[PDB]
C-alpha cells in the first residue's frame, strides 16, 4: 500500500472514520500501525473489485 | 463643575483611616493571582472553569476538542500522570498545559512581594526598625578586606560644605501617613484627579474580586 | 577503487526512491549536510563520525550514503564519500543535466525513452502523481510542463541562476525548485513513472500566499493566472530584462478601443449628451492579456430536441469572433452599460484559451455543459483579429497542443487532460490510467476547462 | 566647566597633534587629558622646529607650554 | 448581610447597604427608559415564512414591470396579462423538464423569459437543496413547507 | 546624531556590557531610565514605565522578559566624554537565564543588578558564579534603593547596614567562585552603584561627591569619595574623615552624607506637598512649576529624583573605571572562547583587536524580522570590518578543520548595527562592535563564526557555546492535522534557531521533542512557535522530565560481544562510578585532553585511584564531558595493546554512542565507570572492521549496565522559594504533598521575607509553583531550577505491579514504570532483555 500510496506526512489518520457514540475508551484505537493496515485493507478490496460495476 | 478636584496628603491619609473598614489590606497584585480579569477571560476562553471560578457556556459548541480519538502518542498508556492537571495548570500556562489553545488571554506572570510594614502607633517614628523585619548580622569583622583611606592625611572639607539637606527634620509626623498612602488601593493612590459618578462607584467591587471569603455557607460561594 | 571497494554498494539498492519527497533530516530537521542513506532510504543532517549519520549507518548497516549535494555513496562505513558510477542511474535522475544538444536528442520523442523502471517517460506528458485535492493544479502543471519549450527552460539552470534572488522574496526559490521539480519529470534519467508533487504542492502553497493550496480543490484558470504572475516575477523584476521570459512567451497585446458607453436608464436625450460629453467615445485599452479568455453561450433553460439532454455546442469561430463579437460587446456589470469592444492586437505565440464554463448566478456557482466543438487544425482568429498582422504572424496554424477538461459534478469534481509532443504529435492522454489515448474519442464533447495551442 | 575644556577631555583615546609654543608638534592617541590642558600621550612622534623627528614611548606635556591642538573630525558631530 | 452580620453584629435583619444594589437597578433603569420612552412616544402619537416568497415576489413583480415597460401599456392592454400565463407556463415548462417553444412570441421576449426562467430555476434549486438541509439537521419545519420541499427535491 | 557613528570607529570608547537581574522588571526599567535620558523624544508614562527592552509583546502581557534585548546608545561621564554603551539587557528569570549564557560570549563585563529590599537571589549567585567562570569584569548594582527607602521605611543606619550585608555577602560569593584578586567590590573601589531604576535614582560615591563640589565648594570629588563610602566616620571639629569616630552620635559618612540627604528628600517629596515645599525646593537648587507640583506623588517624586540626580553620570563612570575596551578585552575573550588558541596568528592579530586585519565576528544571537519570514544573526566582531555585500564563509558550531563541507559561503546585506531606534542604517562595522548580520542565517543554527571568505584558510570558529542550565522538561508536538506537517516543522526550525536552549530532536517514534528547562520557558517556546513561527494550531502532550541511567553495584558476570569478522570479541565489566566523581568532571575540571601525567596525579591525589588505572585509555562520555567514563584497564601482558591503540577509536565511539543512548529507555547515562576488561582480535586489517565494532561496544555496554545493578535517575530541581514568615510552615506543606525535601531555611536578612532552599524532584516539579502560590493564596513566589541526578526508587527492570493508566505509582513501583513508558514512547521494544 505504501508503495501504491506514500504516507511520508503520517495523514492516513487525518480522515479516519470512528464511532462516536462509543467512549474514548473503547470506541477505536487510531494507533498509526493499525490505520495503515486498515487503509491497506480498504485499498485492496477497491482494487479487487472494479470500479465500473461498482465501488466501495 | 465640581468635576476636578485638588486635594492634600492628610485630607488621603484620615480619608484612608476612616474608609479602612470597607478597604481590604491587600497592597501587591500578587494576591489576585488567578482572579485577575485576565485569568477569568481565559477560563471562560475554555471548557474548564477555575475552582474560584464561575463557569460558562462554551463560545461554540468545540466537537473537535471535546472528547479526541486515541492517537499513537495521546494514548493515555504511555501519558504519566504524577500530579493531577488541574484548571490552575491550564490556566497559568495556557499555551502549555493546553492542546489547542486558540483564542485565550495571556495573564501576568509576577509582581515584585510588596515589602511594606502599616503604621500600627503614630507616636513611634516612622523610620524604625519594626521588630517584624528580620536581624542582621552586626558582626564586629575587624578584617579590613575593604579598602580602607588615609589616617587624618587628606580629605580637607571646607566647612561651608554641609551634607546638602539639613536643618531639616529627617522624620515628620506626616511621613509615615505619607508613606502609607503611597501603597493605598486605586482612589487613594491618587493625589488629584477628576470626579466620579454616584451610581457608578462599587464599593462591593474589590470585596468579590478577592480570592474567597473564607468561612462562609456554600450559597455565599455560589 | 575505494568508491566500488565496498560490497555494501552492491549491496545497497534503491529499494525506495523517495528523492520526490523534500529533502529534509530524518533525525535533525534539517536541510544542511542531509546525506540520504543509500541502502536504507532515509535523510539525515549527520555525519559519517559520531552524528546522525554515523548512527544510521552502524544502525541500518549501510556502509555507504549519497551525499547531500555531490550524492556520494559513502565508500567506508565512516571514513569517506566517494560514489560508484555503475549505480550512477540515481545520480543521473536527482540531476537534470540535458543540454541544448541533449535536449534535441529529448525533442526526439520519437524514440522508446523507457524509464529505468521499464514505464514510459512521456516527455512533458508523465502521467506524475497528483494531490487528492487540487488536483486541478496539478494539470495545469503537468499542461504547462508539456511544451518542450518550457522544459527546456527548465533545464538551463544556468540560464535559470543569471538571474538574482532577492533575500526578502521566497518567490524565487519556489520558483527554482519547481523549475528544477519539473525537469527532473522530463528528464529520461527518471526511474518511477509516479512523481510525488508534495513538495511541489507545499512550495506552491508556499510561495502563492495559500492560494490555489493543494489542501482544498483549486480552480484551473485561477491557479494558471498565479503560477504565470509567479513564473513571471521570477524571471523579471529590477533586471534589466523586464519582460520575462515565461511571460513574454504568452504575453499578447489587446487594443481595446473601450468605450464608456452610457447606462441603459439613460434616455435618448442623455445618450445624445454624453455622446456630445465624448463619454462613448472608444478609448484604447492596450490590456496584457496573458491568457485569452472565451465564455461560452448561455445554457439552454429547456432541451427541445432531446428533452433528456440539449448539448449546444459552440462552434470554434466563436473564439475567432472575438475580432468582432467582443468588439461588438456593450455591457457590464456596473451601473453604466461599459462598451469594451475588445480588439486583439498582437497574438502571443502560446495561446492559452480558458472556457470559464463555471459562472457564479444569483445563489450558486453552475458551469454550462456545452461541448467545446473545437476542432484541432489550422486557425484564422489572428488574422480575423487584425488583418494586417498577418505578415508579422505568419504562423498563423495552431494546433490545440493540450486540452484539458473538468468532469463530474462542481463541488466534488476532477480533470482530465489530453496533450500532444511537438512534432511526434502522439496527442496521448495525459492521465495516468490511460497514458495512450490519440483518437479524440468525443474529446471536444466535454466541457473543456483550457486549452493550450503553439503557433508552430 | 569649560566648553574646550570639555571637547579636550572628551577627544582622549583617539589620534591628535598638539604645538607647543616651542615649535615641537606631537601626534599620537592622548592617552589623558587634564582640565588644565596638560596631555599625557602614549606612542607619539615629535617633531621639533628644525625638522628633526622622533618617537617618544609615553609623554606627558603640561598646557602652560603648549600652542594649540588639533583634534579628529569625528568630534565636530 | 454576611459581611455586615460578620461578627458581634446580630445576625438579624439590621443591615444598610442600599447603594450596592441600588446602582445595579440605577443601570437596569437606565437600560430599559428606552423602551419606555418609545412606547409612550408611540401612544402619544396618531400611529399607536416571507424570504422565498419575497424573492419570489420581487422575480414575478420585477419581469412584469419590465415587460410592461417594453410593452406599450398606452396602446395594448389586455394582452399583458396574458403574457402572464405564458410566465406561468414557461415555469412549469422548466419544472417538468419539458420542451417550450412559442413561435408567436417574439425572440427578445423568449430571451428575457429564458434569463427569468434561469434564474428563478436557480434560485429555486438552491433554497429547495438549502431547506432539506435544514431540515435533515434538526430544524423544526412545517408540514406545507415539508410537503413544498419534498416536491421540490 | 552622526557622533552615534564616529565613536563606533574609536575601540578605544566603546564599552560591551551585558546585564543581570533577580526579575527582568529591574533591569528593563534601569535601560528604560538609559533610553529615556539618551533620547529625550520617549518619555515613560505615569501609568507603566515603557520598558524599551521588552520588544516580544509576550513579554508585554506576561510581565516578564522573553528574550535579550542588545540596545543602548553613547552616554556621557561627568568627568569622561560620551561613550558609546551597548547592553544586551537579559531577562531576569532562573530558566531564562540561559539566554543571557549567550550575552556572556556578547561582552566580557557583567553589570550584576541585586535588589536592595529581596538581597541576593538564585538567579543572582547563579549568573554571578556563572559570570566569574566566564573571566568577566563584575559591577554590582544595589536596585531598588527606594525600597528600603520607601517600602520598608528603615531607619538610615539600619539601611546602610543592610546594604554593607549584600554588599560582603556578594563580595564573599565572588571570592568563593573566583580568587582573583580584583574581587574587591565597594563604593570605594567603584564597583558599586547604586541605583533604585526607580524615579530615575542613581549614583556612586564619587557621582555625589560631584554633586557636591558643584553645589558649594571646589573638594577634590575622588577623594571624597574615596573617604565617604566607608564606615570611615566623619568628624565636624575635625572636619575630616576620622577612622577612630571621635564624635559619640555622629553617623557613619556614607550614612551621614548620602543616604540621609536622599531620605530627607524622599520624606519631604512623599509626606506632604507642604512638607516639600518651594522653600525646600529652593534649599535643594530646584525650582518646579506648579504643573510639576499638580502631579501626584510618584510622578512628583520622579520628576524630583531625575532633576536633582542628573543624568546617571555615575554608572557611566563606574563602567568606564573597571568594564574595559574591547581592544584591552578582547585577549582573555581571546583566550577564552577560541578554541584555536590565543597562540594563532590570526588568533594574536584578533587579541589585537585589529579593524584593518582578517574578519572574525562570532554571531550566537538570533533575532526575527517583523514579518518572521527571516531571520538576523547577531553577535561581536571580534576582528576584520563588515561591509554590506561581501561575502563571507560562515562556520557552523560544529564546523571543524577536517571537513570544509560544514561552513557555507553567503552574503551579508544590510547590518543594522544600531539598535536603540532598531535602525538598519549601518553600512559597515568595525571590530569589537555587535553586528546584526543579515542574510547569513539560513547557514547557521546558532553560535557559528563567520569569516572572510579567502583572507584566511585556517581561521576556525570559536568554541561551542555551553549553558549552566540543562533542559530537562521534554514535551512532544504534532499537529492538528498532518495535512500542513511541514509548515509546524518550519517554525520548528524557527524555533530550534531562535532559542539556543531550546532543543529540538526528531525521536526515532516519529515525534519531534522539545527539550526546554523550565515550565514558563517551555510555555513561551509553544506562545512563539504558535502565534510567530507557525500559525497551525499544534496539539502537545504532557510534560515530561528526561531521565538517567545508573549504576549502584558492581557487574556480577564480564559481557563479551564478538565481532563478525574471524570473531574477534571484546569483554568488559562496567563498575559504578566512584562517590562526587560525577559533578566533578562535568565541572569541566578534568579533561580528557589533559596530559597523562597529570590526570594520573589528579587521580591519585583527589581520588587515590590507581596510576596504572589512570593511565589507562580515559573516554570520559561524549566531549570528555559524560559522566560515564571509560577506562581501558586492559592487561599489558595480553597481545592486545598494539590492537586496543589500533581500536582505541573505534572503542571510544562505541562509548560515546553507549553513553548517548543507553539500554534502558536510550536515554543518557551517567556515573558508569566503564571498564574495558579485555579483547582478543585478529591483528589483520581486513578483520579489524569498523562497523563491527561500535554495535559491539554498544552491545557491551548495554549488557554491562545489565549485568550492574541499574537505577533510574530523576533531575532534582533546586527551587529558592520566597514566602512571608506565617505561609513558611504552609510552604512546606506543599513539599510534603509534591514529594518534596527542604534543603535549607532562612530569613531574609532586613526583610520580613523568609527564603527556603528545597530540592523537588522534576517529576512533581511541574506546576510546582503554581501551586505554592495558589495554596498561599498569591503570597508566596518561587523559582526553580535544575541541581543534580538523584537515583530514583525502585529497580527499572525488576518485575513489578503493572500500574493503572490514570493512578500514581506507589514509590517502589516507580522506576519500573518509568522505564517501560520512556521506552515505549521513544518507539524502541518496551520490554527488557536479559539477552540484548
Amino acid at each position: 500500500y505504501l508503495t501504491e500510496h506514500p504516507d511520508p506526512n503520517n495523514e492516513n489518520i487525518v480522515g479516519y472514520n470512528n464511532k462516536k457514540c462509543w467512549p474514548r475508551d473503547a470506541r477505536m484505537r487510531l494507533m498509526k500501525h493499525d490505520v495503515n493496515l486498515g487503509r491497506a485493507v480498504f485499498w485492496d478490496i477497491k482494487n479487487r473489485l472494479p470500479r465500473s460495476v461498482t465501488t466501495v | 463643575t465640581y468635576q476636578r478636584w485638588q486635594f492634600t496628603l492628610p485630607m488621603m491619609s484620615t480619608l484612608y483611616r476612616l474608609a479602612n473598614q470597607l478597604l481590604t489590606d491587600l497592597v501587591d497584585d500578587n494576591y489576585f493571582y488567578l482572579f485577575d480579569l485576565k485569568a477569568f477571560f481565559t477560563s471562560k476562553a475554555l471548557n474548564m472553569a477555575i475552582p474560584g471560578g464561575p463557569k460558562f457556556e462554551p463560545l461554540v459548541r468545540d466537537i473537535n476538542l471535546q472528547d479526541e480519538d486515541w492517537n499513537e502518542f495521546n494514548d493515555i498508556n504511555k501519558i504519566i500522570i504524577r500530579q493531577p492537571i488541574r484548571t490552575e495548570y491550564k490556566i497559568a500556562f495556557p499555551y502549555l498545559y493546553n492542546n489547542l489553545p486558540h483564542h485565550v488571554h495571556l495573564t501576568w506572570y509576577h509582581t515584585p512581594n510588596v515589602v511594606f510594614i502599616k503604621t500600627e502607633d503614630p507616636d513611634l517614628p516612622a523610620f524604625y526598625f519594626d521588630p517584624l523585619i528580620n536581624p542582621i548580622s552586626h558582626r564586629h569583622s575587624v578584617k579590613s578586606q575593604e579598602p580602607l583611606p588615609d589616617d587624618d592625611e587628606e580629605f580637607e572639607l571646607p566647612e561651608f560644605v554641609e551634607p546638602f539637606l539639613k536643618d531639616t527634620p529627617l522624620y515628620t509626623d506626616n511621613t509615615a501617613n505619607g508613606i502609607a498612602l503611597l501603597w493605598a488601593p486605586r482612589p487613594f493612590n491618587l493625589r488629584s484627579g477628576r470626579t466620579r459618578r454616584a451610581l457608578d462607584i462599587p464599593l462591593v467591587k474589590n470585596w468579590y474580586r478577592e480570592h474567597c471569603p473564607a468561612g462562609q455557607p456554600v450559597k455565599v460561594r455560589v | 577503487r575505494r568508491s566500488r571497494h565496498c560490497p555494501y554498494l552492491d549491496t545497497i539498492n534503491r529499494s525506495v526512491l523517495d528523492f520526490d519527497f523534500e529533502k529534509l533530516c530524518s533525525i535533525s530537521l534539517s536541510h544542511i549536510n542531509a546525506y540520504a542513506c543509500l541502502v536504507c532510504g532515509k535523510y539525515f543532517q549527520g555525519r559519517g563520525l559520531k552524528s546522525h549519520a554515523y548512527i544510521h549507518s552502524v544502525q541500518f548497516s549501510h556502509h555507504v550514503f549519497l551525499n547531500l549535494h555531490t550524492l556520494k555513496f559513502y565508500c567506508l562505513p565512516d571514513n569517506y564519500e566517494i560514489i560508484d558510477s555503475s549505480l550512477e542511474d540515481i545520480t543521473y535522475v536527482l540531476k537534470p543535466t540535458f543540454t541544448k544538444q541533449q535536449i534535441a536528442n529529448l525533442d526526439k520523442q520519437a524514440k522508446l525513452s523507457r524509464a529505468y523502471d521499464g514505464t514510459t517517460y512521456l516527455p512533458g506528458i508523465v502521467g506524475l502523481n497528483n494531490i487528492k485535492a487540487n488536483d486541478y493544479a496539478n494539470a495545469v502543471l503537468q499542461a504547462l510542463s508539456n511544451v518542450p519549450p518550457l522544459r527546456n527552460y527548465f533545464l538551463e539552470e544556468d540560464n535559470y541562476k543569471n538571474i538574482k534572488r532577492p533575500p526578502g522574496d521566497i518567490m524565487f526559490l519556489l520558483v527554482q525548485r519547481f523549475g528544477e521539480l519539473m525537469r527532473k519529470l522530463w528528464n529520461p534519467r527518471n526511474f518511477k513513472a509516479h512523481v510525488s508533487p508534495h513538495e511541489m504542492l507545499q512550495a506552491v502553497v508556499l510561495c502563492s500566499k495559500k492560494t490555489f493550496q493543494i489542501t482544498k480543490q483549486g480552480d484551473g484558470v485561477d491557479f494558471l493566472s498565479w503560477f504565470l504572475n509567479a513564473l513571471h516575477s521570477a524571471l523579471g523584476g529590477t533586471k534589466k530584462k523586464k519582460k520575462t521570459i515565461v511571460t513574454d512567451v504568452f504575453q499578447g497585446s489587446m487594443r481595446i478601443f473601450t468605450k464608456k458607453l452610457p447606462h441603459p436608464d439613460l434616455p435618448a436625450e442623455e445618450k445624445e449628451q454624453l455622446l456630445h460629453n465624448d463619454e462613448y467615445q472608444e478609448t484604447m485599452v492596450e490590456s496584457t492579456f496573458m491568457y485569452l479568455t472565451l465564455d461560452l453561450p448561455t445554457a439552454p433553460l429547456y432541451k427541445d430536441e432531446k428533452e433528456q439532454l440539449i448539448i449546444p455546442q459552440v462552434p470554434l469561430f466563436n473564439i475567432l469572433a472575438k475580432f468582432n463579437g467582443i468588439t461588438e460587446k456593450e455591457y457590464k456589470t456596473y451601473k453604466e452599460n461599459f462598451l469594451k469592444r475588445f480588439q486583439l492586437t498582437k497574438l502571443p505565440p502560446y495561446l492559452i484559451f480558458c472556457i470559464k464554463r463555471f459562472t457564479k448566478n444569483n445563489f450558486f456557482v453552475e458551469k454550462n455543459p456545452t461541448i467545446v466543438n473545437f476542432p484541432i487544425t489550422n486557425v484564422d482568429l489572428r488574422e480575423y483579429l487584425s488583418e494586417e498582422v498577418q505578415a508579422v504572424h505568419k504562423n498563423t496554424t495552431y494546433d490545440l497542443i493540450a486540452n484539458i477538461v473538468h468532469d463530474g459534478k462542481p463541488s466534488e469534481g476532477s480533470y482530465r487532460i489530453h496533450v500532444l509532443h511537438h512534432g511526434t504529435g502522439k496527442w496521448y492522454e495525459l492521465q495516468d490510467l490511460q497514458v495512450t489515448d490519440i483518437l479524440p474519442q468525443m474529446i471536444t464533447l466535454s466541457e473543456a476547462y483550457i486549452q493550450i495551442w503553439k503557433r508552430r | 566647566i569649560g566648553v574646550p575644556i570639555k571637547v579636550l577631555h572628551e577627544a582622549e583615546g583617539h589620534i591628535v597633534t598638539c604645538e607647543t609654543n616651542t615649535g615641537e608638534v606631537y601626534r599620537g592617541k592622548l592617552i589623558e587629558a587634564e582640565d588644565n590642558m596638560n596631555c599625557q600621550m602614549s606612542n607619539i612622534t615629535v617633531t621639533y622646529r628644525d625638522g628633526r623627528v622622533a618617537q617618544l614611548e609615553q609623554v606627558y606635556i603640561r598646557g602652560s607650554k603648549i600652542r594649540f591642538l588639533i583634534l579628529p573630525d569625528m568630534l565636530k558631530n | 448581610y454576611y459581611r455586615f452580620n460578620t461578627g458581634p453584629v446580630g445576625k438579624g435583619p439590621g443591615c444598610g447597604f442600599w447603594a450596592a444594589g441600588w446602582r445595579v437597578w440605577l443601570f437596569f433603569m437606565r437600560g430599559i427608559t428606552p423602551l419606555l420612552e418609545r412606547w409612550l412616544g408611540n401612544l402619544l402619537a396618531r400611529q399607536f415564512q416571507r424570504v422565498e416568497s419575497h424573492f419570489d415576489l420581487e422575480l414575478r413583480a420585477a419581469v412584469m414591470h419590465d415587460i410592461l415597460d417594453m410593452m406599450p401599456e398606452g396602446i395594448k392592454q389586455n394582452k399583458a396579462r396574458t403574457i402572464l400565463q405564458h410566465l406561468s407556463e414557461a415555469w412549469r415548462c422548466w419544472k417538468a423538464n419539458i420542451p417550450w417553444k412559442v413561435p408567436g412570441l417574439p425572440t427578445p421576449i423568449e430571451n428575457m423569459i429564458l434569463r427569468y426562467v434561469k434564474a428563478k430555476a436557480d434560485w429555486w434549486t438552491n433554497t429547495a437543496h438549502y431547506n432539506r438541509e435544514r431540515i435533515r439537521r434538526g430544524a423544526t419545519v412545517d408540514k406545507t413547507v415539508c410537503k413544498k420541499n419534498l416536491g421540490r427535491l | 546624531m552622526d557622533f552615534l557613528a564616529d565613536l563606533m570607529d574609536n575601540s578605544e570608547l566603546i564599552r560591551n556590557v551585558t546585564l543581570c537581574g533577580h526579575l527582568h522588571h529591574g533591569k528593563t526599567c534601569f535601560v528604560d531610565c538609559l533610553i529615556e535620558q539618551t533620547h529625550p523624544e520617549i518619555r515613560k508614562r505615569y501609568d507603566q514605565d515603557l520598558c524599551y527592552t521588552d520588544i516580544l509583546f509576550t513579554e508585554q502581557e506576561r510581565g516578564v522578559g522573553i528574550k535579550s534585548t542588545p540596545v543602548t546608545v553613547v552616554l556621557p561621564d561627568t568627568k569622561g566624554k560620551s561613550y558609546l554603551f551597548n547592553i544586551m539587557d537579559t531577562p531576569g528569570h532562573v530558566n531564562f537565564s540561559d539566554e543571557v549564557t549567550a550575552g556572556l560570549r556578547i561582552s566580557d563585563g557583567v553589570v550584576l543588578f541585586i535588589d536592595a529590599a529581596e538581597g541576593v537571589m538564585l538567579n543572582t549567585e547563579r549568573l554571578i558564579k556563572h559570570a566569574v567562570q566566564e573571566r568577566l569584569a563584575v559591577t554590582v548594582c544595589i536596585n531598588k534603593i527606594d525600597r528600603l527607602i520607601l517600602e520598608l521605611k528603615l531607619p538610615p543606619t539600619d539601611a546602610y547596614y543592610k546594604l554593607r550585608h549584600i554588599v560582603d555577602e556578594v563580595n564573599g560569593l565572588i571570592s568563593m567562585y573566583s580568587t582573583d584578586e580584583n574581587l574587591i567590590l565597594s563604593p570605594l573601589l567603584g564597583n558599586v552603584c547604586f541605583s533604585s531604576s526607580q524615579y530615575s535614582i542613581c549614583f556612586t560615591l564619587g557621582s555625589f561627591a560631584k554633586i557636591y563640589a558643584d553645589t558649594f565648594g571646589d573638594i577634590n570629588y575622588q577623594e571624597f569619595a574615596k573617604r565617604l563610602w566607608g564606615d570611615i566616620y566623619f568628624n565636624p571639629k575635625t572636619r575630616k574623615f576620622t577612622k577612630k569616630a571621635p564624635t559619640s552620635s555622629s553617623q557613619r559618612s556614607f550614612v551621614e552624607f548620602i543616604l540621609e540627604p536622599l531620605y530627607k528628600i524622599l520624606a519631604q517629596v512623599v509626606g506632604d506637598v507642604d512638607t516639600s515645599l518651594p522653600r525646600t525646593l529652593d534649599e535643594l537648587g530646584i525650582h518646579l512649576t506648579k504643573e510639576e507640583l499638580k502631579l501626584n506623588i510618584r510622578p512628583l517624586l520622579r520628576l524630583v529624583c531625575k532633576k536633582f540626580f542628573g543624568e546617571f553620570t555615575g554608572f557611566v563612570d563606574m563602567c568606564v573605571q573597571h568594564i574595559p575596551s574591547p581592544k584591552v578585552g578582547a585577549k582573555p575573550k581571546i583566550e577564552h572562547t577560541y578554541t584555536g588558541g590565543v597562540d594563532s596568528d590570526l588568533g594574536e592579530a584578533m587579541s589585537d583587536c585589529d579593524p584593518d586585519g582578517p574578519l572574525m565576528c562570532h554571531t550566537t544571537k538570533m533575532y526575527s524580522t517583523d514579518d518572521g519570514v527571516q531571520f538576523h544573526a547577531f553577535g561581536r566582531v571580534l576582528s576584520g570590518t563588515i561591509h554590506a555585500g561581501q561575502p563571507v564563509k560562515v562556520l557552523g558550531e560544529n564546523y571543524t578543520l577536517e571537513d570544509e563541507e560544514d561552513s557555507q559561503i553567503c552574503t551579508v546585506g544590510r547590518l543594522w548595527i544600531s539598535v536603540a531606534r532598531y535602525h538598519i542604517e549601518v553600512n559597515r562595522v568595525p571590530a569589537g562592535n555587535w553586528v546584526l548580520i543579515e542574510g547569513v542565517d539560513q547557514p547557521i543554527v546558532k553560535t557559528a563564526t563567520i569569516t572572510e571568505p579567502r583572507g584566511n584558510e585556517e581561521a576556525q570558529i570559536f568554541r561551542p557555546l555551553k549553558f549552566n542550565t540543562t533542559s530537562v522538561i521534554k514535551i512532544a508536538v504534532e499537529p492538528v492535522n498532518p495535512s500542513e506537517l511541514p509548515k509546524m516543522l518550519d517554525g520548528l526550525r524557527k524555533v530550534n534557531k531562535s532559542y539556543p536552549s531550546l532543543t529540538t530532536k526528531v525521536e526515532e517514534s516519529g515525534e519531534h521533542v522539545i527539550l526546554g528547562t523550565g515550565e514558563l520557558y517551555l510555555d513561551c517556546v509553544m506562545h512563539d512557535l504558535r502565534k510567530m513561527y507557525s500559525e497551525i494550531d499544534i496539539k502537545v502532550a504532557d510534560p515530561v522530565v528526561t531521565f538517567c541511567e545508573t549504576v549502584v553495584e558492581t557487574s556480577s558476570l564480564k559481557c563479551f560481544a564478538e565481532t563478525p569478522n574471524k570473531k574477534n570479541k571484546i569483554t568488559m565489566i562496567a563498575e559504578p562510578l566512584e562517590k562526587g566523581l560525577a559533578e566533578d568532571i562535568e565541572n569541566e575540571v578534568v579533561q580528557i585532553t589533559w596530559n597523562r601525567k597529570k590526570l594520573g596525579e589528579f587521580f591519585q591525589t583527589k581520588y587515590d585511584w590507581d596510576l596504572l588505572a589512570a593511565r589507562s585509555i580515559w573516554a570520559f562520555g561524549p566531549d570528555a564531558t559524560g559522566p560515564n567514563i571509560l577506562v581501558d584497564d586492559t592487561l599489558p601482558s595480553e597481545v592486545d595493546k598494539a590492537l586496543l591503540g589500533s581500536v582505541k577509536d573505534s572503542i571510544v565511539q562505541g562509548f560515546q554512542w553507549g553513553t548517548r543512548e543507553g539500554p534502558l529507555c536510550d536515554e543518557l547515562i551517567r556515573n558508569v565507570k566503564f571498564k574495558i576488561l579485555d579483547a582478543v582480535v585478529a591483528q589483520e586489517p581486513l578483520h579489524r572492521g569498523g562497523g563491527q565494532i561500535i554495535p559491539t561496544a554498544r552491545r557491551v555496554v548495554y549488557s554491562a549496565f545489565l549485568m550492574a545493578t541499574p537505577r533510574l535517575m530523576e533531575p532534582y530541581y533546586f527551587v529558592e522559594v520566597q514566602a512571608p514568615a506565617d505561609c513558611v510552615s504552609a510552604v512546606y506543606t506543599v513539599l510534603a504533598r509534591r514529594r518534596g525535601h527542604v534543603t535549607q531555611d532562612a530569613p531574609i536578612p532586613g526583610s520580613p521575607l523568609y527564603t527556603i532552599k528545597a530540592f523537588i524532584p522534576a517529576i512533581d516539579s511541574f506546576g510546582f509553583e503554581t501551586d505554592l502560590r495558589t495554596h498561599t493564596q498569591g503570597q508566596a513566589f518561587s523559582l526553580s531550577v535544575f541541581h543534580h541526578w538523584q537515583i530514583v526508587p525502585g529497580d527499572p527492570l525488576d518485575k513489578s505491579i503493572v500500574i493503572r493508566p490514570l493512578e500514581p505509582q506507589p514509590a517502589p513501583h516507580l522506576a519500573r514504570e518509568f522505564m517501560i513508558k520512556t521506552r515505549r514512547r521513544k518507539g524502541l521494544s518496551e520490554d527488557v532483555s536479559i539477552s540484548k
